[PDB]
């Protein structure tokens, strides 16, 4: 679980 | 060690100064042809035009400092990518 | 290790995702995310 | 006859007075006393 | 050892700027007559400039800059309050993981 | 731990091209882990 | 030993305009010390001191 | 006729200058150490 | 005990009123704090 | 003007001198 909170890191800009 | 784990210092330090603006004033004659005049037609009816610019030069620096505030706000919501990552990295870290 | 493969997996199709989206907001802004967070 | 010239007088015409010459050089630069949670 | 806020809370202070406009002197010692020793030879016709409006349209121009990067910097605003509602959350997401 | 470092640290490794990303934020490769 | 720095206060109330009644008659002309990398350089002398 | 009237402004007064002599160098260095 | 860390307190503003001269203010300073890391680099030679 | 603001700092209060 503290794997996946650490790979969302990942993603781009909003709005 | 509860107080230095909240690294509490004023970065507000800065001091941006606002001189350099010398508004020029323009001194025209303001009397036309010699005495009172000899001609009337051929005096520039145009200043407005200047004034206008005026206001030209005010709506482009409402521009182009928000030319330059998306800027500061674009490379805000990239610090605020790390804002979000130290967040979630820090629930992940008390996790 | 695999959580972290996860968000390394991540990482590289970001990356994929950014070098084209906020790397077309690039004529406005630009790219890249890398690699890792193995442990 | 003589000119009541209300100048722009002789002393600052030409010496920008108060006025950039009068120089305010206010670079605001915050001197940031850090504190730091140490005893020697 | 307790933590304060107190050394991270600055003075904000508020310069305030007094300005008072100058005052419209001009000529009114002028006209006393107007003079004959050349009197007005007056020229008269009409339809000019009128750039004056066509300089409200390049006060238009640039305020079709600004409106452009108004409406930008209101989506900038939406990410910097959206980074504020992320921090709402989060500082109450970290305090409720920090107490489960 | 070291993965929150090392999260952090390529977190950085994003955040160089997320300044690149709209000329902005800078915080850059650095709080590796290994 | 917890050290809390001093806080920034200097004269925020100056320059309100600057004063005209004496104008900045502003000298320019600049290449000036400079000084400050030769004493870069008496730290560096310093710190061969310390290496070795 | 021109006249010179008050346009270009006249230094009569203004200068002055009191920050000549108005900085004091007995402005306290409030010395700050680390207790030992 | 001893250490008197002496606050230096300099006029901090140019020549009488906002200012008639301006060159003239000894650009050096960085020079004190580079003496201030001398003696940063002294002291970790010194002991 | 000068103004002698909080530079050289005003012993208000700090001492005191609770060792007497």
């Amino acid at each position: 679980l503290q794997a996946q909170i650490q790979e969302q890191h990942v993603q781009i800009d909003v709005d | 060690l509860g107080s230095a784990l909240r690294p509490s210092t004023s970065r507000s330090l800065y001091a941006s100064s606002p001189g350099g603006v010398y508004a020029t004033r323009s001194s025209a004659v303001r009397l036309r042809s010699s005495v009172p005049g000899v001609r009337l037609l051929q005096d520039s009816v145009d200043f407005s035009l200047a004034d206008a610019i005026n206001t030209e030069f005010k709506n482009t620096r409402t521009n182009e400092k928000v030319e330059l505030q998306e800027l500061n706000d674009r490379f805000a919501n990239y610090i605020d990518k790390v804002r979000f990552l130290e967040q979630q990295n820090k629930i992940l870290l008390a996790e | 290790q695999d959580l972290l493969n996860v968000k390394m997996a991540l990482d590289i199709e970001i990356a994929t995702y950014r070098k084209l989206l906020e790397g077309e907001e690039s004529r406005i802004s630009l790219p890249l995310p890398n690699f890792s967070s193995l442990n | 006859m003589s000119t009541r010239s209300v100048s722009s007088s002789s002393y600052r015409r030409m010496f920008g007075g108060p006025g950039t010459a009068s120089r305010p050089s206010s670079s605001r630069s915050y001197v940031t006393t850090s504190t730091r949670t140490y005893s020697l």
